[PDB]
C-alpha cells in the first residue's frame, strides 16, 4: 500500500521541519531512529492489526494541536476498540469518557517556562518543541529526564472552557515517557558519601554555637512536605527529614533554589533520600535554625551501597477519590460522595486545571472538622499550609459545560480567604449566601461576572457590600 | 415605580411586593432619586389583611366548615428608611 509510504514520507518531512534542532546540523539518522522507536512501541503490546506500522496515527505539532483542537481529547498508542472500551468502563459507565484520537507528539520535558526562561521559574512541568511550549503534569519524574526528547504514548489535552479564561490549555500524561534515543546517562558518585542521620542532625541543631558556616550532608526519611508557598518573587517549600518508626524527631530543610523547585514534583513521602552540601540559615522571628539548600547541591536517594554512617480538629492523613463538585471557584469538593473537601486555605491556583471528578488524591496532614453548623452537616477536610495535596491518578470523564456560564467568581473567594481572614464556617455561609443572591438577582439585574467581580479600588463588588453588615 | 398605577414596589426576578416607605421619624418619602436603586432592610414589617364574606347563622355554628364563601388576602411591607441601606446599581 503506497499510503504507508506516503505517510512515512510525511513523517520524515515533519521531522525535518519541526523536529530538527536548529543548533546542530540535522543528523539524517534521526528519522530512522524515530521510526524504529515508534515501531518498537507499536509492536511491544502485541496487538497490531497485521500492520507493522500504525497507519491510523498521524503526526501533529504542538502549535497545530493548539490552533486546531477545540474539544477535550485523549490520544493513546495501540488502543483498539477493546482497550478503549475497557478504559471507558474503568472511567465509570455513568460518566462519558473523553473522545479517542490517533495522533503523535514529540517534545522535550523541561521546567523552563518560555523564552523568558528565568522570569517565570515557578517549577511547572513544560513540554517544549520548535512550535511552542505546552504544560504537562506527571505523577512521578526523574531529574535525568529533563532536557531530552521523549516519545509520548499516552496523553490527554484539555482546552479552556470559558472565553474569559486566559489559560491556553494543558496536557496530562498517564504512562512513563518513552525515550526516543538512548540518553547519555552519566555515572553517579563512585566514592562513598557518608551522611548524617536525623538523630545526629538534631544533636547538631542542639549545639547552637557549632553551626557557623559549616557545609555538611544530611539524610533521612521524608516525613512531611509543605505546600508551594508563592510570594511576589520568591517561592520556597519545606521538606521534613526524620527517621520513621518512630517518626518522632525530624529535621526541617527549606528549598529555595529556583532551578531546583521542580523537586516539589519529585519527592514522595516515606522514601529516604540523601541531601548534600547543606548550610545553616537563619529565619527572622524564629529562634531555631533551618538548613539551607546550596546552589551546588544535588538530590540523592538513600543507597546503602555507598551511604555509610470551641472545639478542635484531629489531624490525620486520608486517601480517596473525587466524585462530586459543589463549588468550583471556592474550592469545595465532595470525597467519595460522603465527605466534603475544602481547598480554600491553600493556594490551589494550579489545581483547578487538572483535578476534576474521577481523580484520586493522597492528602497529608489534613484537619477533620465536625458539627460545623450554619446550614452544612457533613464533615469537611480542610488542609492547611503545613500539608500538601498529592495527585495520584488523572480523570477520564469530560469536564462539565455549565461551568462555562456560572462558575468564574474566583477572585472574590480568595480575597475573602486571604484579605479578611475569615473562618471556615463563615466562609461556607458566605458562599451559600452568595449563591442565593446570585440566584435572586442575576442575570437580568446584573451579569454573573459583574456581581462577583474582584473588589479592586474604584469598583467594589456588590456581593461583598451586601455581605458586609453580617460579616463585620 | 409603576407607570400604570403610581404605586411603589420592590421587585426582583422572582416577583413583586407592594411597599410603603417612610423617612425618619414621621416624614414622607420625598426624594425621587431612589428610583432604580437597591434597598436592603433588616427590620421590616409584613402586613396581611383578611377579607371574609361569612354567613354564620349564630354562635353555635362558629366552628362549622361550610359557612365561608369568599376569602382574600393582601400583603405589603412597611419599614423606615433610616434602618435600611441604599446601594446604587452600577449600570454598564
Amino acid at each position: 500500500p503506497s499510503s504507508e509510504q506516503a505517510w512515512l514520507e510525511d513523517a520524515q518531512v515533519f521531522i525535518q521541519k519541526t523536529l530538527c534542532p536548529a543548533v546542530k546540523e540535522p543528523n539524517v539518522q534521526l528519522t530512522p531512529l524515530v521510526i524504529d522507536c515508534v515501531k518498537t512501541v507499536w509492536l511491544s503490546q502485541g496487538r497490531n492489526q497485521g500492520s507493522t506500522l500504525p497507519l491510523s496515527y498521524s503526526f501533529v505539532s504542538v502549535q497545530d494541536l493548539k490552533t486546531h483542537q477545540r474539544l477535550p481529547c485523549c490520544s493513546h498508542l495501540s488502543w483498539s476498540s477493546s482497550a478503549y472500551q475497557a478504559w471507558a468502563q474503568e472511567a465509570g459507565p455513568n460518566g462519558n469518557p473523553l473522545p479517542r484520537e490517533q495522533l503523535l507528539l514529540l517534545g522535550t520535558l523541561t521546567d523552563l517556562s518560555a523564552d523568558l526562561e528565568q522570569e517565570c521559574r515557578n517549577g511547572s512541568l513544560y513540554v517544549r518543541d520548535n512550535t511552542g511550549v505546552l504544560s504537562c503534569e506527571l505523577i512521578d519524574l526523574d531529574l535525568s529526564w529533563l532536557g531530552h526528547l521523549f516519545l509520548f504514548p499516552r496523553w490527554s489535552y484539555l482546552p479552556p472552557a470559558r472565553w474569559n479564561s486566559s489559560g491556553e490549555g494543558h496536557l496530562e500524561l498517564w504512562d512513563a515517557p518513552v525515550p526516543v534515543f538512548p540518553l547519555t546517562i552519566s555515572p553517579g558518585p563512585v566514592t562513598p558519601i557518608p551522611v548524617l542521620y536525623p538523630e545526629s542532625a538534631s544533636c547538631l541543631l542542639r549545639l547552637r554555637n557549632k553551626l557557623r558556616g559549616v557545609q555538611r550532608n544530611l539524610a533521612g526519611s521524608l516525613v512531611r512536605l509543605s505546600a508551594l508557598v508563592k510570594s511576589k518573587q520568591k517561592a520556597y517549600f519545606i521538606l521534613s527529614l526524620g527517621r520513621s518508626h518512630p517518626a518522632v524527631t525530624h529535621v526541617s530543610i527549606i528549598v529555595q533554589v529556583p532551578a531546583q523547585l521542580v523537586w516539589h514534583r519529585a519527592l514522595r513521602p516515606g522514601t529516604a533520600y540523601v541531601l548534600t552540601e547543606l548550610r545553616v540559615s537563619k529565619i527572622r522571628g524564629q529562634r531555631q535554625h533551618v538548613w539551607m539548600t546550596s546552589q551546588s547541591s544535588r538530590l540523592l536517594l538513600l543507597k546503602p551501597e555507598c551511604v555509610q554512617e470551641v472545639r478542635y480538629s484531629r489531624l490525620l492523613s486520608y486517601s480517596g477519590a473525587v466524585t462530586g463538585v459543589l463549588n468550583e471557584p471556592a474550592g469545595l469538593y465532595e470525597l467519595d460522595g460522603q465527605l466534603g473537601l475544602c481547598l480554600a486555605y491553600q493556594q490551589f491556583r494550579g489545581l483547578r486545571r487538572v483535578m476534576r471528578p474521577g481523580v484520586c488524591l493522597q492528602l497529608q496532614d489534613v484537619h477533620l472538622l465536625q458539627s460545623v453548623g450554619g446550614g452544612t452537616r457533613r464533615p469537611v477536610l480542610a488542609p492547611c499550609l503545613r500539608g500538601a495535596v498529592l495527585l495520584q491518578s488523572f480523570s477520564r470523564q469530560k469536564p462539565g459545560a455549565h461551568s462555562s456560564r456560572q462558575a468564574y467568581g474566583a477572585s472574590l473567594y480568595e480575597q475573602l480567604v486571604w484579605e479578611r481572614q475569615l473562618g471556615l464556617p463563615l466562609y461556607l455561609w458566605a458562599t451559600k449566601a452568595l449563591e442565593e443572591l446570585a440566584c435572586k438577582l442575576c442575570p437580568h439585574v446584573l451579569r454573573h461576572h459583574q456581581f462577583l467581580q474582584h473588589s479592586s479600588p474604584g469598583s467594589p463588588s456588590l456581593g461583598l457590600q451586601l455581605l458586609a453588615p453580617t460579616l463585620d | 415605580a409603576s407607570s400604570h398605577k403610581g404605586c411603589l414596589q420592590l421587585r426582583d426576578q422572582s416577583g413583586s411586593l407592594p411597599c410603603l416607605l417612610l423617612a425618619k421619624h414621621s416624614q414622607p418619602l420625598s426624594d425621587p432619586r431612589l428610583i432604580g436603586c437597591l434597598v436592603r432592610a433588616e427590620r421590616f414589617q409584613l402586613i396581611v389583611e383578611r377579607d371574609v364574606r361569612s354567613s354564620f347563622p349564630s354562635w353555635k355554628e362558629l366552628s362549622m366548615p361550610g359557612f365561608i364563601q369568599k376569602q382574600q388576602a393582601r400583603v405589603y411591607v412597611q419599614f423606615f428608611l433610616a434602618d435600611a441601606l441604599i446601594l446604587p446599581v452600577p449600570r454598564p
